[PDB]
RNA sequence: GAGCUACCUAAAAACAAUUUUAUGAAUCAACUCGUCUAUGUGGCAAAAUAGUGAGAAGAUUUUUAGGUAGAGGUGAAAAGCCU
RNA sequence: UCUCCAGGCAUACGCGUAUAACAACUCGGAUAACCAUUGUUAGUUAAUCAGAAUAGGCAAUAAUCACACUAUAAAUCACCUAUAACUUCUCUGUUAACCCAACACCGGAAUGCCUAAAGGAAAGAUCCAAAAAGAUAAAAGGAACUCGGCAAACAAGAACCCCGCCUGUUUACCAAAAACAUCACCUCUAGCAUUACAAGUAUUAGAGGCACUGCCUGCCCAGUGAUCACUUGUUCCUAGGGACUAUGACGGCUAAACGAGGGUCCAACUGU
RNA sequence: AAUUAUAUAACUUAUCUAUUUUAUAGUAUAAGUUUGAAAUUUCGGUUGGGGUGACC
């Protein structure tokens, strides 16, 4: 066994207490009453000191088991930097939820209708995309930090300039950098997650539900996929002080309880700080069902049972340039046991909304191969990102 | 070639190195590098009324100064707390263990104005 | 080349060489400012 | 530390030499002080032990140059304030096997004062020194009072 | 002044910044030479000590997921993160290692040979004789000191009476006790010696400077006559 | 005494255009260097000036702070450097 | 106003009043005018420019327009879990033609942006001598000069020999090379942990030597029978008896390429 | 080259602590033996210069 840490390295052991305390019945005199160190006189020990008051400033925590709220029992915390070595999979096991490929067909064909395509929609696009990237800041090439939050307030404020054709849409508001905190249990593991989640847009009205009774019903055939023998709080953050909360992500008395969307963002500019499509996507199932878990536990109560109206929540993942978009129903409450109903998930992934960005042309012999424009834009993408929003409305 | 005899002052050196020129600190820095001022730490100049002063800078030459006697401990005993203890001392009442009576404090904690060590500028 | 430029002034490198505090580290220091005291001279150190 | 002739002849080359003591640590036990200590000994300090037939012997009987070791001085006055004072502390709740320790060494018993300063430095000797004499000064408040007092009571007589 | 930047005192995956030496001494004398430069390195903590049970387990044979296999710069090998459980560790990897392969992790001891499959840990006198191993340890509970560059394997030559003979790779023969434990197969990039310089320049990246330009028996007094 | 200089640690910075390709490759500035001739010779200079030359994405150059000290240090070894 | 020259404005390190006006005309500027000099008086104004709370838990995934694309040398507090505190503007840097070179030194001095919109003046008046220095032009000839085509040229093209393999490095201030380094190859040493090597482990680390690359090539390889027996050899016991013995320190050289290397030759070119 | 040489390494007898009846272990040391990293000091005279012969 290899121990860490070099010796050298290491704060030195106190030096040995002097000979003269080893006897018994004599007082060893020392440079106490100087008020100075000297070395020819026995090191003073002095006893341990204590201001008589508290001083701010210098205020000292007490050790881990001494605090009021420690537990033995270990807690797991899910917070926005963990990443699940697992990916997709370990984030189905915590939340007991099977998996749907693709865009609920109600969600789907509400923009296969031309009225609700926007004008000129293809060419405002094309500018907010080049105004993310280029025109908005002074400098040559801006940085992620600055044109990821960008390009997702221009898109949203240019699919809300449709209040015009739906007036219905005044019902909503937005906020930013929300709290939203649950508890729940799995196989006798201890659950939370915290994790602010960016920009919450929430509606007067809860959304239509996605999915039929039946349906519901017929998922107790699937079973959780397992992943021995890796364990399922890996890359959790085993906290035994802790307090249990569940905020929605505002308070009560809100007047618009209900969370239509929620909008993640990655602004980190390099590639070690920025999540990968697979951990995004796990990172956002573990927010999106702590905001519908909490909502249901206010609505009814701290109980345990499989909702007569199931809860539908939809949430939005991008870095920039490739966008994930979700949508959650929470079926159940009851997810101690790993067999019975399970909640339904829909995953649209790996959405480009542009393949490239060129900010300068590409020159080659005096020709310029490349123009200063937006690669391979899709006009795809955007329609997804609009008929989530238009959802719940038309 | 540095100068050796001029004085080390914060207009030398680079622009890391910095000092004070005496004035006195006002305030604490918290962390992230934010100055919070304190009140108390603020010198307060307490000034008197002077409607109805009776002394101006300089006095009439006709005046004339008396004999220069710089006071003593024992002089301001004399003075204050000997005719106090005196005239007790006749009545019998007094004890060693209510000099404070007179004006004696048997330690400065407490005052405002500590005597010593001073707690109080000019 | 050219010699008789190798005085780089430089504030920091100066006081930490041939400092107060660098002086006072060693004893072989603390005796260079002892006779320096000694003898009467104006400045003790940079 | 000094000097040797190579071969043992003046006529040959003059060389450095130290010769070093070869030291032991070992256990030793002190009736007076009922503790056993860890020292680095050499063996010639054991036969002086022997010879002294024991350890608490050896530290009294040996002057301050002889025994030539700060750390053995205090064991003299530690050993010399035990006896001095007739500490309970020794071997408590036995009072017969104190008594026999305290009667064993009794030829060496001093004043208890004499005791105090035995094997201190000059500056553990001033610091004590210093130390008993240190004293706030008395406020003239109460000096006056007492002249005062003084010459009224004397008046009044 | 001189503190060595290996200050860390609990284990982490998480690469840790390094400073080299340049060959000087904590004096700042040079006590090897040939050695300064080179591109800045990160050092990745890597554990030997391959059955290590998590807190609060069982000390029971256990197995891991190999996640990937990456390139090291400061070794020879390329390290492979191993995750099983709830800790994540670097390891050493084998030849033939690929990612999603799980191994064995096996303290128990077993009279009778079992063939064991390339990567997983066995005590020597579980392996067979004859079995390549690599990170071989001198005492149980040690760490590997033996066997761990790249390529490098050892053979189980002689299990007798609780012991076992080793032929490292110089071919010198060491014994330990048969508790001690080894994993099997040889070190990856086992093509480590056909890698070709080609370029002074190259060198000079990994840290190796340029050598210096600076360019017997004693006859017994009877043989002095001959020479 | 390592503010010059030899070497190293750490934190940093500079490199246009052209052709190759994918590089201790090419033409050639900034920049680094110092082959040759000439002038100078108490000189502008205790090693410079005018031309002419070598390298110029690399074993590159440069900046800042620190470390190695004379029985020694450093050295792609000239017994070269260390005010 | 005219003529002409072409590194300028900030920042950092540094310097420390050399800044600015007035007044003087002793000293300093290598001479004058004028001041950079002397004396006196002034000066540089910042919440943005610049400089100067505690205890835990846990990070596999560079950069390069980061998408594609590959590669190798493997590459920058945050976020959580709890405790504590609940509304602030003080202090210091700021001038100049400036610093290192005894000097108002044809030298040295990092970064940002720009190349004249910014910054400047080669000639005190004269004069046309020799010698010396620099620039330009040349009838005919074209290296006949010279140690050598040094320098110069309306030229700046071609091939060779020698030496080193190449890029690279060196005697700061007389030698830049054929010397040192260098990849590849070869030899010797070491079986291992908490300060170099090295948080490494024989495909590794130190020390030293040598251009590599296919090809000729050292020796060394018990003898005879034939995997078998004797003769040898080596040991003992006494000339006998047993016992035992189943190609590597060397050359040519690739061979090409590359060279402010050392020698040559042709061509053009020229005041050599 | 002459004189030394607790740099290192080594081993030997002792001291000394464990141990078994003499025994094999080691060693805050001393006395030797063996290497030498080094330190110190020296450059006889006559042969028209030099290597070789020589001579005093
Ligand atoms: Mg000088
Ligand atoms: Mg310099
Ligand atoms: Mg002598
Ligand atoms: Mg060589
Ligand atoms: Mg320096
Ligand atoms: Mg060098
Ligand atoms: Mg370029
Ligand atoms: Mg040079
Ligand atoms: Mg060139
Ligand atoms: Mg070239
Ligand atoms: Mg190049
Ligand atoms: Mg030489
Ligand atoms: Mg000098
Ligand atoms: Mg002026
Ligand atoms: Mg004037
Ligand atoms: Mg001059
Ligand atoms: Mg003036
Ligand atoms: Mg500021
Ligand atoms: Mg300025
Ligand atoms: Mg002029
Ligand atoms: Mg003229
Ligand atoms: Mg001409
Ligand atoms: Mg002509
Ligand atoms: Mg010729
Ligand atoms: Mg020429
Ligand atoms: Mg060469
Ligand atoms: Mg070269
Ligand atoms: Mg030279
Ligand atoms: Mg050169
Ligand atoms: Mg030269
Ligand atoms: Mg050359
Ligand atoms: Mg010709
Ligand atoms: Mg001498």
């Amino acid at each position: 066994a290899y121990e860490w840490g070099v010796r050298s390295t290491r704060k030195p052991e106190p030096r040995p207490l002097d000979r003269v305390y080893e006897i018994p019945g004599l007082e060893p005199i020392t440079y106490e009453g100087k008020k100075h160190f000297v070395p020819w006189l026995a090191r003073p020990i002095f006893p341990p000191w204590e201001r008589g008051w508290n001083d701010p400033r210098f205020h000292r925590a007490a050790p881990i088991h001494e605090q009021t709220l420690y537990k033995e029992e270990p807690c797991y915390i899910f917070h926005q930097r963990c990443r699940l070595l697992e990916g997709m999979k370990q984030a189905l096991w915590l939340t007991k939820t099977k998996l749907i490929e693709g865009l609920p067909k109600k969600v789907l064909s509400l923009v296969d209708d031309p009225a609700n395509h926007i004008e000129n929609q293809e060419q405002r696009v094309l500018d907010i995309i080049s105004h993310a990237r280029l025109w908005h800041s002074t400098e040559d090439i801006p940085k992620r930090e600055t044109y990821c939050p960008l390009i997702v307030d221009s898109l949203i404020q240019l699919c809300k300039s449709q209040i015009l054709k739906h007036p219905s849409l005044a019902r909503r508001t937005s906020a930013q950098n929300c709290t939203l905190a649950t508890t729940w249990n799995r196989e006798s593991l201890l659950l939370q997650v915290r994790g602010t989640s960016s920009t919450i847009l929430s509606a007067k009205d809860p959304l239509p539900v996605i999915a039929s009774r039946e349906e519901v019903e017929a998922t107790r055939s699937h079973v959780l996929e397992t992943f021995y023998p890796i364990s399922p709080t890996i890359d959790l953050q085993e906290c035994h002080v802790y307090e249990v909360k569940d905020d929605t992500g505002f308070q009560e008395g809100y007047p618009y309880p209900h969370p239509h969307t929620l909008y993640f963002l990655e602004k980190a500019n390099l590639r070690p700080q920025r999540f990968l499509p697979e951990q995004l996507r796990a990172k956002m199932l573990l927010f999106a069902f702590a905001n519908a878990l909490a909502q249901a536990r206010l609505l009814y109560g701290n109980t345990a049972k499989v909702l007569e109206q199931p809860i539908v929540v939809q949430s939005v993942g991008t870095d920039g340039r490739v966008f994930q978009f979700l949508v959650l129903q929470l079926n159940t409450t009851d997810l101690a046991s790993s067999e019975g109903v399970k909640n339904l998930v829909w995953t649209d992934s790996d959405q480009l909304l542009y393949r490239h960005f060129w900010c300068r042309p590409v020159i080659k012999k005096k020709v310029v191969v490349e123009p200063v424009g937006p690669v391979d834009f899709q006009p795809e993408t955007f329609r997804k990102f609009l008929a989530l929003y238009l959802h719940g409305v038309v | 070639g540095a100068d050796r005899m001029s004085k080390w002052t914060s207009k030398r050196g680079p622009r890391t190195f910095t000092k004070s020129r005496g004035a006195k600190k006002t305030g604490i820095y918290t962390s992230d590098r934010k100055f919070v001022q304190i009140k108390e730490m603020v010198p307060e100049f307490v000034v008197p009324d002077l409607t109805g002063f009776k002394l101006k800078p300089y006095v009439n030459y006709r005046a004339p100064a008396g004999i220069d006697t710089p006071l003593t401990a024992k002089a301001l005993f004399q003075e204050t707390v000997a005719p106090a203890i005196e005239k007790d001392f006749k009545e019998g009442t007094f004890d060693a263990n209510n000099l404070e009576k007179y004006g004696f404090e048997p330690t400065q904690e407490g005052k405002l104005f500590q005597l010593y060590p001073k707690n109080f500028p000019r | 080349r050219a010699r008789g430029n190798e005085y780089q002034p430089s504030n920091i490198k100066r006081k930490h060489k041939h400092g107060w505090v660098r002086r006072l580290s060693t004893p072989a220091g603390v005796q260079v400012i002892l006779r320096r005291m000694l003898k009467g001279r104006k400045s003790l150190s940079h | 530390l000094g000097y040797r002739y190579a071969n043992n002849d003046k006529l040959s080359k003059r060389v450095k030499k130290v010769w070093k003591p070869q030291l032991f640590t070992r256990e030793l036990y002190s009736e007076i002080l009922d503790k056993k200590f860890t020292v680095t000994v050499t063996m010639r300090t054991l036969d002086l032990i022997d010879e002294a037939y024991g350890f608490d012997f050896y530290i009294l009987k040996t002057p301050k140059e002889d025994l030539g070791s700060k750390f053995g001085m205090d064991l003299k006055r530690g050993m010399l304030l035990r006896l001095a004072r007739q500490d309970p502390h020794l071997h408590p709740e036995n009072p017969e096997r104190r008594a026999a320790i305290y009667d064993k060494y009794r030829s060496f018993v001093i004043p208890e004062a004499e005791a105090e300063w035995v094997g201190l430095t000059l500056e553990e000797a001033l610091e004590k020194q210093r130390l008993l004499e240190e004293k706030d000064p008395v406020p003239l408040f109460k000096v006056y009072v007492e002249e005062l007092v003084q010459r009224l009571q004397e008046q009044v007589l | 002044k001189f503190v060595s930047w290996k200050s860390r005192t609990k284990y982490t995956v998480k690469p840790v910044k390094m400073r080299k030496s340049g060959g000087r001494d904590h004096t700042g004398r040079i006590r090897v030479h040939g050695i300064g430069g080179g591109h800045k390195q990160n050092y990745r903590m890597i554990d030997f000590l391959r059955f290590r049970p998590e807190k609060e387990k069982a000390p029971e044979p256990f197995e891991e997921k190999v996640v990937v296999v990456r390139y090291d710069p400061c070794r020879s090998a390329d390290i492979a993160l191993v995750a099983g459980g709830s800790r994540k560790r670097w390891i050493i990897a084998t030849e033939n290692m690929k990612a999603g392969d799980t191994i064995l992790n096996s303290n128990h001891i077993g009279r009778m040979a079992v063939a064991a499959q390339e990567g997983d840990a066995h005590p020597l006198g579980a392996l067979p004789v004859g079995t390549l191993i690599n990170n071989v340890e001198s005492e149980p509970g040690r760490g590997a000191q033996y066997i761990r560059a790249a390529g490098t394997c050892g053979v189980l030559l002689r299990k007798v009476n609780g012991t076992a003979i080793i032929q490292l790779p110089s071919k010198r023969q060491m014994q330990v006790l048969e508790s001690c434990t080894a994993t099997v197969g040889r070190v990856s990039n086992v093509n480590h010696n056909q890698r070709v310089i080609g370029k002074a320049g190259r060198n000079r990246w990994l840290g190796k400077r340029p050598n210096s330009g600076l360019w017997k028996i004693r006859p017994l007094p009877p043989m002095k006559s001959y020479v």
